[PDB]
């Protein structure tokens, strides 16, 4: 009838406005860059959060260009099934203390979990260490010993492609990159290219964590691009 | 039903040999990667060691490298655990836990405090 | 004049390698009708580069293999411009196509946190209606006099008298070679260098032959495809057609200038890695 | 000591518990179904393909009417789609982006979401000014909406991540009833054909099914051995299907108090993310992490057609009330409809 | 271990409530099952083929 024709008609017309509206909300959805922000509660992510109730959103600009970085904070200590929302994130900053060694030992298993996820294979992981100053301040009052914790620490040698601080003493940079090489023996055990870690050595009073994280997410979007061509 | 009985936990003198077994039913046993996990007095659960499903790949926390073995008999659907020498630090009880799921390269939420996957435990007590 | 061989085997290698694109031009256009956000904007660009090369080997090949058979020997002046003008606007809709595809990979290497920014749906559509425009205006000139084409009996095929009308010859040439050239080479060469910064962070040259390799194969390509037809005609203004160029090679350039409908579905879909899986995903369903 | 003896007391009532069921169990049902026809290969084709999502499809629900469906996607939006003229009726923008359930009341006047926000949102689609917008917002979880459910326009029943089932009065937006017993936390929840009980799929590997009325767990089932993440209840409502991540299927049954069937293959090794049954009953559908979505005859364990067409892992399943058509949404922002 | 008690106290309860039901035989339910599979066969558009005419997606 004329009738079924008219409801039609209608509905075309708010499809037509939906869909105009749906375009409008990919161009704003395509734009922005979504970061998970995972870590400890005393690993020092308050302070990361500072420079910028399931889950709690933060908004910062860099460079003209929006980042949605996510916290949770009222999931429970089960996580294996409320990480795959998360797959199609464009990076995960993952906070550790570095001073704290066995919290290291469960932040390197948490990393090892997330690195062989089959769900978050392809996505990268923007590794920030905390509590450098206390960690400094640990090795050079040498109380607790790291080699305790860990037994190849005692053996290792500080890497000398690596870049000392210069106010630094030996020992403290070779703890720092100590942890550094098992989180990244830990991510270069697996993953073919899929994926690639970013560590980072930060303080609390560290500013420039803003721009690191700009651009580790500019290294992870061109190398998927490059891999995209064929160039990488 | 997933169920995890861990027997051979006792008090022992400190230096002494100790073999925990853990008897696993209810599941494929040789589908899934087995860990050991232990809570020390006052302290949260902390991972010791676990194994890979073929058994080949094993792993071992820092504080018990070198001194702690991991076997499990796929066989038999049984875990060990063998403790050479201990220091009276490890007093703590310890469970045979089941990563969450088959044919998975990671084991998710193993050392929280609610996992279903986890054993009973058998504390481990060292004094002289 | 042309023997009746050289015609024949002209015709059968070109209408075999030209069904050869055809089908690979299909096969990349299902793929890239199948997802609308497969490629975001680029979609668009692929399918455009695509629908142009198609067009090209509908229009063009029938009538160019028409005037190689013998059926038709003294064809008119008309028919000839109307057909070097359908031929010119496809090649310079596939080279400005190009020309966008290479700086929007620029764009999106170069600078990946903005690119999505700079480049939206609106301008992607801009940039479709202005390089057609482009090719429109670059194709017009023979059609209202500034260039003028006539059929050659030795070479049996409608073919530009570049020495008519020097303006128009460097005109097509720039447009052709030079601009182009220079924005791919610019392009390419800064995604080489960030290439080469990446995997220097990665390996903590040798391995730099990868993206070496593919950038000398895209630049080639187009090289290998559009360079001998400028350079014949900057011969041709310089000197005579006829008695300076062979048969031989006047065929050599004619199916290397129309070898671009077949090398731009592989260099463009087939070296995308999500469109190489999709077509490989899908020719496994089929057989 | 008193905490041993009653550590034992637990085990000897969960002996006398298997000893029971031993008891009952004396034939399978496949011997009783080895002697009945199997059913011919069933091949179903896409018929529409919804498209307008910009993230995965995490969840999706018919309507009664079985004309319009409701699917919910990571983007922040919940669409309305009308299944037979491929046409969005709605586009709901979320408050959180991040929502794992999505839910149609069976009226059709609200629509139901929820996710990491802790927060099941309702959704007023019959508003004077005709512009949708929030009507309630149940706030009183610890853990993240996984699962909700209309009994009525009244009250909503929601799973949560905190290892609790809720039920909720939409109209005071206070839970009446809260559903404990779960050591893991719920992933699914599925109402029975009559609103008195309801069965829930949890990550402790069991099954629980659930008095509304009474707020107790009348009797858990414990078959599987991992999480299990979709949990579909049989049309005749004496039974109810669950699918988990040990790459199995098993037909549970609530008078029996046992497990009938287990659906699995040795192909097969990734885990179940959602299963749902046809109208008669007699088909079990489930999706799957392999991109594919397997059809089971739930009388006989042989496998009889595939739905294949996704290129990600299909997250949510749906069969329509008269069993017209099957919808399933996917990781890759699509949702197919079968016939 | 106050909790502990609770909470294992809570779970004997619920062992002995889930103890006391009555379970009907296991072969009658399974024919009780394939009795509604068979009766409702026709009424399933999915089992048994159904013509494009009235197919509303068809």
């Amino acid at each position: 009838t004329e009738d079924q024709r008219n409801e039609e008609k209608a509905q075309r017309e708010a499809n037509k406005k939906i869909e105009k509206q749906l375009q409008k909300d990919k161009q704003v959805y395509r734009a922005t860059h979504r970061l998970l922000l995972l870590g400890a509660g005393e690993s020092g992510k308050n302070t990361i959060v500072k420079q910028f109730s399931g889950i709690f959103e933060t908004k910062f600009q860099v460079d003209k260009v929006n980042f949605h970085m996510f916290d949770v904070g009222a999931q429970r200590d089960e996580r294996r099934k409320w990480i795959q929302c998360f797959n199609d994130v464009t990076a995960i900053i993952f906070v550790v203390a570095s001073s704290s060694y066995n919290r290291l030992q469960a932040a390197l298993k948490l990393f090892d979990s997330i690195w062989n996820n089959k769900w978050l294979r392809d996505t990268s992981v923007i590794l920030f260490l905390n509590k450098q100053d206390l960690l400094a301040e640990k090795v050079l009052a040498g109380k607790s010993k790291i080699e305790d914790y860990f037994p190849e620490f005692a053996r290792y040698t500080t890497p000398e492609d690596a870049t000392p601080e210069p106010g630094e003493d030996p020992r403290v940079t070779r703890a720092k990159y100590f942890i550094r090489d098992e989180f990244l023996r830990i991510s270069t055990a697996s993953g073919d290219g899929r994926h690639y870690c970013y560590p980072h050595f930060t303080c609390a009073v560290d500013t420039e964590n803003i721009r690191r994280v700009f651009n580790d997410c500019r290294d992870i979007i061109q190398r998927m691009h490059l891999r995209q061509y064929e160039l990488l | 039903q997933v169920q995890l009985q861990e027997s051979g936990g006792g008090l022992v003198q400190p230096g002494g040999s100790l073999r925990l077994s853990c008897a696993a039913s209810g599941f494929t046993f040789s589908n899934y990667k087995m860990n050991w996990v232990r809570q020390a007095p006052g302290k949260g659960l902390e991972w010791v060691s676990d194994i890979s499903q073929s058994g080949a790949s094993i792993s071992y926390t820092g504080s018990v490298k070198g001194r702690f073995t991991i076997s499990r008999d796929n066989a038999k659907n049984t875990l060990y655990l063998q403790m050479n020498s201990l220091k009276p630090e490890d007093t703590a009880v310890y469970y045979c836990a089941r990563c969450p799921a088959p044919f998975t390269r990671d084991c998710f939420d193993v050392t929280s405090t609610t996992y279903a996957y986890r054993g009973q435990g058998t504390q481990v007590t060292v004094s002289s | 004049p042309i023997s009746l061989a050289h015609g024949i085997i002209r015709s059968t290698v070109l209408v075999i390698f030209l069904a050869a694109s055809f089908v690979g031009n299909i096969v990349l256009a299902l793929v890239l009708q199948r997802k609308p956000q497969l490629l975001q904007v680029t979609n668009r660009f692929i399918f455009n580069l695509l629908v142009t090369d198609l067009l090209q080997i509908s229009l063009v090949a029938p009538w160019v293999v028409a005037t190689s058979v013998p059926l038709f020997w003294p064809l008119n002046s008309h028919f000839c411009t109307a057909l070097v003008s359908l031929t010119h606007l496809f090649a310079f809709a596939s080279v400005n196509t190009i020309v966008v595809v290479s700086v929007d990979r620029y764009l999106s290497i170069i600078h990946p946190l903005s690119y999505p920014s700079k480049m939206t749906q609106r301008r992607g559509y801009l940039l479709l209606y202005g390089t057609w425009i482009v090719a429109i205006l670059q194709s017009t000139p023979p059609l209202y006099g500034w260039g003028q084409a006539a059929f050659d009996e030795r070479n049996a095929l409608c073919s530009m008298i570049w020495g008519a009308s020097p303006s128009y010859t460097i005109l097509s040439v720039v447009s052709f070679i030079v601009i182009p050239l220079i924005v791919m080479i610019a392009c390419y060469s800064v995604v080489f260098c960030a290439a080469r910064r990446q995997h220097a962070l990665l390996y903590n040259r040798c391995y730099q032959c990868k993206a070496a390799k593919v950038i000398f194969i895209i630049i080639f390509s187009y090289v290998l495809s559009l360079g001998p037809y400028c350079f014949l005609a900057v011969l041709a203004v310089w000197v005579d057609v006829e008695t300076q160029v062979p048969q031989w090679v006047i065929t050599i350039i004619i199916w290397l200038f129309f070898l671009q409908c077949c090398i731009h579905p592989y260099v463009y879909g087939y070296m995308h890695k999500t469109i190489k899986k999709e077509i490989q995903d899908m020719l496994k369903k089929f057989f | 000591s008193e905490l041993d003896q009653l550590r034992q007391e637990a085990e000897q009532l969960k002996n006398q518990i298997r000893d029971a069921r031993k008891a009952c169990a004396d034939a399978t049902l496949s011997q009783i179904t080895n002697n009945i026809d199997p059913v011919g290969r069933i091949q179903m084709r896409t018929r529409r393909t919804l498209r307008g999502h910009l993230a995965k499809i995490y969840a999706m629900h018919w309507g009664t009417d079985s004309r319009l469906l409701v699917s919910a996607s990571q983007d922040g939006k919940l669409i309305i789609w009308d299944s037979y003229t491929t046409n969005k009726v709605h586009a709901i923008p979320l408050r959180s982006s991040w929502v794992m359930t999505c839910a149609y009341a069976p009226s059709g006047n609200y629509v139901a979401c929820g996710g990491l926000d802790n927060i099941c949102s309702i959704y007023n689609l019959k508003t004077r000014e005709g512009n949708v917008r929030v009507s309630r917002e149940l706030a009183g979880h610890t853990g993240y909406l996984s699962c909700c459910r209309f009994l009525d326009d009244n009250q909503i029943v929601t799973s949560s991540g905190d290892t609790t089932c809720a039920l909720w009065d939409i109209e005071t937006g206070q839970q009446t009833t809260t559903f404990t017993g779960h050591t893991g936390d719920v992933m699914s929840l599925s109402l029975a054909p009559d609103t008195r009980l309801f069965v829930s799929g949890a990550c402790d590997a069991s099954a629980k099914l659930w008095d509304v009325r009474e707020g107790m767990c009348r009797q858990t089932f414990t078959g599987h051995e991992s999480d299990i993440n979709a949990i579909c209840f049989f049309p005749n409502g004496n039974a109810f299907a669950t699918g988990s991540d040990d790459a199995t299927c098993r037909l549970f049954d609530l008078r029996a108090d046992q497990e009938l069937m287990t659906y699995s293959h040795d192909n097969i090794i990734c885990g179940i993310t959602s299963v749902s049954f046809s109208k008669s009953g007699r088909l079990l559908l489930a999706g799957y992490d392999d991109f594919n979505c397997n059809v089971w005859d739930a009388l006989k364990a042989d496998r009889a057609g595939v739905l294949a067409g996704h290129d990600n892992r299909v997250s949510c399943l749906g069969v329509t009330d008269d069993g017209m058509a099957v919808a399933t949404g996917s990781w890759d922002s699509f949702l197919k409809i079968w016939n | 271990n106050t909790a502990s008690i609770a909470q294992a106290r809570k779970l004997v309860e619920q062992l002995k409530m889930e103890a006391n039901i009555d379970r009907i035989k296991v072969s009658k339910a399974a024919a009780d099952l394939m009795a509604y599979c068979e009766a409702h066969a026709k009424e399933d558009p999915l089992l048994t083929p159904v013509p494009a005419s009235e197919n509303p997606f068809r």
